[PDB]
């Protein structure tokens, strides 16, 4: 209501020539009354008789060139009597009654417009309920003024989506009301269409190149998140509209995978033309996902149900990739609430950044592949009766997963445990692994550590005996090499 | 002593609410050119609200004297630098009205009256009267309404606040110096 | 104290304040 | 706070009373009232300006009353903004921890890695 | 880790190179450059009769971080300026405002009227040559009043054996005609849970004449 | 450092409200922290001038060495337990955590010491009508300690100066905008003869930015306007207002 | 959220105000006929005329009081503290993030 | 039927034959505004009235003046004639004589402005209480201040409200 009532308290209008000659009257029909005042100005100078009097006179600048002091009277106090005593002045008092009787015409026209103009304001009566129900309880109460000029214009209010933590640019929400009783969401970009317009959801997909190892023929398989096609989010319902709220929290998801996109610029792994980037990598030549540097998910397909085992692998990669930054998402504020600066500028060394689908990628690929690899020099050592085995040893050396310790603060403590369990995932370097043999007993153990996808096997040995010798080294060619030099100082 | 003290006892006060009318309509005449912007509406309603009320105090400062300057009716003889350039003269000394008389008579014609004389008109004007003391019906009604109201201070204070912890000044004296905070 | 200077606007180019009739004999 | 905002409120109410019996009264006046009894204190003499205050009236009160109404519905959607500030809602199952909450998470993390990343065992 | 510092009090400017290369064959790798400021506090104390002391010695080094060690009357107090070196918990809680800045700054600003700077060595573009179980250290001494002299500082890993170390180097000072040096690894007697500010306070038995 | 601040109080019955307040106005949660002060004076058995070896008018003034406590050393009770520093500030309330605090200033429960923070302020800016309160800050960290007599208590002798009083103060802190924070306290004095709470009946309510500058007059002039902002935006709830001068003076007194 | 009653009863109140426009315009067009010396509907006058002072009233109690109870609800903690509208995206939505992607993890693991 | 009322036009070219300079100029001026009511032009019949010989019979050392008169001082036969109208309209007092319905001019080269009084004497001041009629090229100027304010201002408040109604603007 106030806004409406300050709107109408706004000037505003757009109408040509409507807007126009109505203005121009408002100039002439004033001007007009400023003119006639400065005949008003002209008795000033019709004074003279006094200096106060030509202070006054300077009013013309005819005056200014028309030197006199001119004019003079007499006395007709008998024509004063002659004005209050005449019959004529009974009756002109009764042009006294005459146009404050139509003033009073006017008045009562006047009143009555206006009921009618509070009753297009009964229309925004009725918004404000259709605000009242529909979305409430926590939520956005936004309030935003555009048009410029700072003052009055236009003036409104509601709720977006980032908040704690900083993806960075061109994130947030705005809502307002048509006449079809519907909420129409406004993004300040992301430019309005009622529940959204076009909708990019994240999207994935994961081929594999196989044939077994014939013909390069790649397919592919994708995990899809399709709520459905059709839309319903209700005209006068902002319990729909909470879905489209929903909606669009995915949507602002989705701008958190273009920085995703902008973290992979930090890899040796596809991005080509600098116009689209796809994600892959070597072994069993496969691919996982994509979005092209253009975007992420945009929406017009055939439906048809088939599955396949590369698709129900694919629905897992999003979900990772996708909590991933969620993670991002976490740590920023971690630093935000504890220290005061802020965190803001976001990924600096791409360190912070390189964590969403960089560890994946690294994870997938390097540990496992490396592992495997080092297996089959490990069958290097195959040739000894001998024994060896792998734990997550290095794993639960280092990174700890949901201790009761904390850190400073009891709220910080909290938000510290959170990070941690789902830290593993993100920490995912290769747990590396060991062998030893008794009888006058000797012992040796490597580990395997990537550092971004780079494999390390740093290994040690001891031959545990009444006097004590040992080595301990940190490539793969070497690994090869040393693990022959092993043959001859072990048993054999 | 060669010529005359004419008129024009309250011609200065006339003159001052005459240029203040003037002033006011004035500077929104100034502003009403630059349409390429209107002044904030809270503005132009500061400016001509109170450039209405300066034609109030004019409109009023003429009745004032009113039965002094109809009767004073000084009409002009001056200089002959008047006499050339003429019309500034007729134009300058000239009373009538505009196209404005002309809406005084759509009024005047509005009302329901006009040639029947005297005792018909003495009794319209009885009439008129009574309608303004049906008018004082109002004031029995603003009884009714019944709404006048006000907004011992130690009486009231107890009912309002309690406010205040300590001295502010005096912690910090204390935390720098170990000066230690005395009752406030 | 009042503004500063006095606007003029002086004009006899107006609509018009005198009528006419005393002519014919 | 509160305090002034309300102030103006009744400041604006207080001025909506005093102008429809302005109109009213001004009416009289307005109407003309010129009095054979000595003591009224009411005036409508020259021409121009006693329907002059007819013309001011019709601005001056009608648009006080609209006005104070027009400010006074500014005034009333203005608290009503007030309450849809709104105020901070607690927790619905606070101290009741939903979802897998707990370690109980890194096992679940460990099944879905597995399940992406490759190796049989 | 252990320590030693010695002092070439008759020296020149060349008398670092001339051991510098008498070393030339017993190198591993050369670091980066060092640097350190040495102060000497005068303390402006009357009502303290003779019977107690006076002195407080402040040692500044570029040890990665400006960090500053005060000594008077073999007690040693570590500070430091350096933003980042300041314990997290300190500037949580706001006991830190994570500004701070030299304690010599502060000594010569702020309580100058009990503490007078009356000398200031400083020892620029250091030499760090590596050898195995054994960092040595050397620089140019200068003061307001000209050159002061030579410094070799020696840091070693190898609680070992410290001692074959030190008297080896000695030796090549007798070469290389180095008269009239002076040399501390401290006096039997002070304990360590932080090395590093003992090996840093050395220096002063040094440069105490 | 210059500090510039805005100080003023609630009683504990504003509290809660306050708290739920400045949560929403900073969108972070309130973070529990404390701190004990222990100031000292120069030795008044040691007598100096006021000038340097640089003639120049040099005033004794305090130095105050401030560091954290563990909470361990400081709460009354875990059945109260919890994480909530409001809830728990009402069972700290007109008296004092174990505290003896003597013991710790000379180690105890053969021994090197801690970190401290040693500073030294000089009086706010002499201004006719501040905006806000703007005080210059001498600080150096301490990291460890070496030599016989290692005690934090035995360095501040070794160095001319003596204890003079002390004080623990908990709380919780607001991170927000532009290295602007707010601390909600409470200060007890600590001595051998009992513990009193100087801030009983409410807390301490600073509003504070430390900036690096000084000698960027627009850096500092940003900082106003924050300060600004936020007694203005909580205008009509609490007025935030510049200490007097006097009684931010740490000289001699 | 229940206070969405308190809030349309001064919505209402306004209704009411748009009332003492409306019927103070009969009082208008009535005082039109009055004076014009037509008697005619003076009783008529006299109704539509208290009724302008009577809804105004009404709403200078209504919105008055609803003043009040603003100024009680300030006092108490069920309306937020004395102050202003800002973030409350944060809070829920950051930890949520988990909830609905870990939740979703859960469900393509196993399922049916 | 309509009126020209507060002064209007002249009566022009008309006594123009008959020649105005002054003088004659006041006599021109009676026809023209239409104007003379009683006492100058009733002096001017009486001497007119004679018609040679019907019967008509019935009863009807320099420098002293009026304060007005002596401000005004009258050159050649308009001041013979000013003799003649005191003669006519003479209210006499011991040191004061007072007039009824005489009119009469002060002038200047191209134009003058002529006042038909009443004058009130004394030792020390006198007054004339008249009606003055400026007349410059056949036109005659009778005008009122207080009637001369309700003018333009009465038309700068309709021009006003012409503005105010233009506030009609969103």
């Amino acid at each position: 209501n106030e806004n409406g009532e300050t709107d109408d308290n706004i000037e505003t209008v757009m109408t040509q020539e409507q807007f126009v000659k109505r203005r121009r009257d408002m100039l002439e029909h004033i001007n007009l009354a400023m003119n006639e005042s400065s005949l008003a100005l002209e008795f000033v100078s019709l004074l003279l008789s006094s200096v106060k009097e030509s202070t006054g006179m300077s009013s013309m600048s005819p005056f200014l060139r028309k030197v006199v002091k001119p004019s003079s009277l007499n006395s007709d106090k008998i024509p004063y009597v002659a004005p209050t005593k005449k019959e004529y002045i009974e009756l002109d008092i009764l042009n006294k009654g005459w146009k404050l009787q139509s003033l009073n015409e006017s008045k009562d026209l006047l009143r009555a417009s206006f009921n009618k103009l509070s009753s297009i304001l009964q229309n925004e009566h009725d918004y404000w309920n259709k605000i009242m129900q529909s979305i409430s309880n926590k939520d956005v109460i936004f309030k935003i003024r555009d048009r410029t000029s700072g003052q009055k214009l236009l003036a409104i209010k509601y709720g977006y989506e980032d908040s704690g933590s900083t993806y960075k640019h061109d994130r947030g929400i705005a809502n307002i009301r048509n006449n079809i009783e519907s909420q129409n969401l406004d993004l300040i970009p992301h430019g309005t269409d009622f529940v959204h317009s076009v909708k990019k959801f994240l999207r994935v997909r994961i081929f594999t190149k196989i044939e077994s190892e014939d013909d390069y023929i790649l397919s592919g398989e994708s995990v899809m998140d399709r709520d459905s096609e059709s839309e319903e989010a209700e005209t006068k319902d902002i319990r729909k509209q909470i879905q489209l709220l929903k909606k669009i929290i995915f949507e602002k998801e989705l701008m958190y995978q273009i920085k995703k996109e902008c973290a992979l610029l930090i890899s040796y792994g596809v991005s080509i033309e600098n116009e689209n980037k796809v994600i892959i990598e070597l072994p069993n030549e496969k691919f996982e996902i994509e979005l092209l540097s253009l975007d992420d998910d945009s929406i017009v397909n055939h439906e048809q149900d088939l599955p396949k085992i590369n698709d129900k692998r694919a629905n897992l990669m999003l979900v990772m990739l996708r909590l991933l930054l969620v993670v991002i998402f976490k740590k920023t504020l971690r630093s935000r609430i504890s220290s005061p600066h802020g965190l803001i500028n976001l990924n600096v060394d791409d360190d912070i950044l390189i964590i969403r689908p960089i560890l994946g990628k690294v994870r997938f690929a390097n540990y496992k592949l490396l592992l495997k690899k080092i297996i089959k020099d490990y069958v290097l050592d195959i040739v000894p009766g001998s024994s060896i085995t792998e734990t997550e040893v290095e794993r639960e050396q280092p990174q700890e997963n949901k201790n009761i310790d904390d850190e400073n603060i009891t709220k910080l403590n909290k938000e510290i445990r959170a990070f941690d369990k789902l830290l593993n995932i993100p920490r995912r370097e290769l747990k590396i692994n060991l062998p030893l043999t008794e009888h006058k007993s000797p012992n040796l153990s490597l580990m395997l550590e990537s550092p971004n996808y780079c494999n390390a096997l740093i290994h040690i040995k001891f031959s545990a005996g009444t006097e004590a010798n040992a080595v301990s080294f940190d490539v793969e060619d070497f690994l090869h090499f040393i693990v022959a030099e092993y043959i001859q100082q072990k048993k054999v | 002593f060669d010529f005359n003290g004419v008129p024009g006892q309250a011609l200065d006060a006339v003159r001052m609410r005459l240029a203040q009318l003037t002033h006011s309509l004035r500077r929104i005449r100034d502003e009403m050119s630059k349409a390429e912007l209107p002044q904030w509406y809270t503005l132009q309603s500061q400016l001509n609200v109170t450039l209405s009320q300066l034609v109030s105090v004019t409109s009023t400062l003429q009745h004032f004297q009113e039965t002094l300057d109809s009767t004073v009716v000084y009409p002009l003889p001056k200089f002959p630098t008047t006499s050339h350039e003429s019309l500034v003269t007729t134009l300058l000394r000239k009373k009538n009205i505009p196209e404005v008389d002309e809406w005084m008579k759509y009024v005047r014609e509005t009302s329901g009256v006009t040639t029947a004389l005297l005792k018909d008109e003495e009794i319209e004007k009885l009439l008129q009267q009574d309608r303004e003391i049906t008018n004082w019906a109002r004031t029995t009604f603003r009884n009714e309404y019944g709404k006048h109201d006000f907004k011992h201070a130690s009486l009231l204070v107890r009912d309002s606040k309690p406010s205040k912890p300590f001295n502010v000044d005096d912690v910090l004296k204390f935390t720098f110096t170990g000066e230690k905070p005395i009752i406030t | 104290p009042s503004y500063s200077p006095t606007s003029p606007s002086y004009s006899p180019t107006s609509p018009s304040y005198s009528p006419t009739s005393p002519s014919y004999s | 706070m509160s305090n002034q905002a309300l102030y103006e409120k009744l400041e604006q109410t207080r001025t909506i009373l005093s102008v429809k019996l302005a109109e009213l009264i001004n009416m009289t006046t307005i109407a003309d009232r010129n009095d054979d009894d000595e003591g009224s204190f009411a005036q409508e003499n020259s021409e121009l300006a006693v329907a002059t205050t007819s013309v001011m009236m019709v601005n001056n009160q009608t648009m006080q009353l609209i006005k104070n109404v027009q400010d006074l519905l500014i005034l009333t959607r203005s608290i009503k903004e007030k309450w849809l500030l709104n105020q901070i809602p607690v927790t619905e199952h606070s101290k009741v921890t939903r979802f897998d909450e707990k370690q109980i998470e890194e096992l679940l993390d460990n099944c879905i890695e597995t399940f992406v990343a490759e190796k049989t065992t | 880790g252990k320590s030693a510092v010695i002092f070439v009090e008759r020296a020149t400017p060349a008398t670092l190179t001339e051991l510098k290369d008498a070393l030339s064959n017993s190198i591993l790798s050369v670091r980066d450059p060092w640097s350190i400021d040495f102060r000497t506090y005068r303390c402006s104390i009357k009502n303290l009769p003779a019977d107690v002391s006076k002195l407080m010695y402040s040692i500044t080094f570029h040890h990665h971080g400006r960090q500053t060690v005060l000594i008077k009357d073999n007690s040693a107090m570590v500070t430091t300026a350096a933003a980042a070196d300041i314990p997290p918990a300190l500037v949580f809680n706001g006991s830190s405002t994570g500004v701070p800045e030299s304690i010599d700054t502060i000594l010569s600003s702020k309580l100058s009227n009990i503490w007078m700077q009356r000398q200031l060595i400083k020892g620029d573009a250091g030499e760090t040559l590596i050898l195995d179980g054994l960092t040595v250290r050397l620089v140019n001494l200068f003061s307001s009043t000209g050159f002061k002299g030579l410094l070799i500082e020696l840091q070693a890993d190898e609680a070992g054996e410290f001692e074959t170390k030190i008297a080896g180097i000695e030796g090549h000072l007798a070469e290389i005609r180095a008269k009239e040096y002076k040399t501390s690894s401290d006096s039997l007697g002070p304990d360590t849970s932080n090395e590093i500010c003992d090996l840093a306070y050395q220096y002063v038995r040094a440069l105490e004449l | 450092v210059q500090q510039l601040s805005l100080f003023g109080s609630i009683g504990d019955d504003g509290y809660d409200l306050l708290i739920s307040t400045l949560t929403t106005i900073s969108g972070n949660p309130p973070l529990l922290y404390n701190s004990l002060c222990t100031v000292w004076k120069p030795n008044p058995s040691y007598d100096v001038e006021n000038v340097n070896s640089r003639n120049q008018l040099v005033e004794p003034n305090r130095i105050k060495l401030s560091k954290e406590v563990p909470f361990s050393y400081l709460i009354d009770e875990t059945m109260m337990d919890k994480p909530l520093n409001f809830r728990i500030l009402k069972s700290f309330t007109n008296d004092k955590i174990p505290l003896n605090y003597a013991m710790t200033r000379n180690i105890l429960h053969n021994e090197s010491c801690s970190p401290w923070s040693l500073q030294i302020s000089d009086i706010p800016a002499a201004g006719n009508n501040r905006s806000v309160s703007m005080q210059t800050i001498a600080e150096t960290i301490i990291l460890s300690s070496a030599g016989k007599n290692s005690s934090v208590s035995s360095l501040m002798n070794g160095l001319g100066y003596v204890f003079e009083f002390q004080y623990l103060t908990i709380g919780v802190k607001f991170f927000m905008k532009h290295g602007l924070i707010l601390e909600l306290q409470k200060i007890w004095q600590i001595e051998e003869a009992g513990n009193s709470q100087i801030t009983s009946g409410g807390f301490l309510l600073k509003a504070y930015i430390n900036v690096s500058r000084g000698t960027d007059i627009d850096r500092i002039n940003y900082t106003e306007t924050a300060l600004m902002n936020l007694k203005k935006e909580l205008q009509g709830y609490i007025e935030l207002s510049v200490p007097d001068r006097q009684s931010m003076d740490s000289r001699v007194a | 959220p229940y206070i969405q009653e308190r809030l349309k009863s001064l919505n209402d109140i306004e209704t009411q105000l748009c009332s003492m426009l409306q019927e103070a315009s009969q009082v208008t067009f009535i005082f039109g006929e009055l004076k014009r010396g037509n008697e005619s509907v003076k009783p008529q006058f006299e109704n539509h005329v208290k009724q302008f002072y009577e809804r105004l009233d009404k709403s200078t109690t209504q919105l008055r009081k609803e003043i009040q109870l603003l100024d009680e609800n300030v006092g108490t903690r069920l309306l937020p503290i004395n102050v202003n509208k800002k973030a409350l995206g944060q809070d829920t939505e950051k930890m949520e993030e988990q909830l609905d992607l870990l939740s979703a993890i859960l469900d393509p693991s196993k399922s049916k | 039927m309509n009126v020209t009322p507060l002064d209007e036009l002249q009566w022009k070219s008309p006594e123009w034959i008959q020649v105005f300079g002054l003088r004659t100029e006041n006599v021109l001026d009676y026809f023209a505004e239409s104007p003379f009511f009683d006492k100058t032009s009733n002096n001017q019949v009486i001497k007119m009235q004679r018609q040679f010989s019907q019967l008509n019979d019935p009863n009807a050392f320099a420098y002293v003046d009026p304060a007005r008169r002596q401000i005004l001082f009258k050159y050649p036969m308009y001041m013979q004639l000013e003799e003649e109208l005191m003669k006519l309209d003479g209210t006499e007092y011991v040191l004061s004589s007072v007039r009824e319905p005489d009119f009469w001019v002060i002038r200047k080269q191209r134009r003058t402005n002529n006042s038909g009084v009443g004058s009130a004497k004394g030792p020390e001041i006198i007054p004339l209480q008249d009606y003055y009629i400026i007349g410059a090229n056949i036109y005659q100027s009778p005008t009122i201040f207080k009637i001369v304010q309700s003018r333009l201002m009465s038309t700068s408040y309709h021009l006003n409200s012409t503005l105010e109604s233009l506030y009609d603007l969103i």
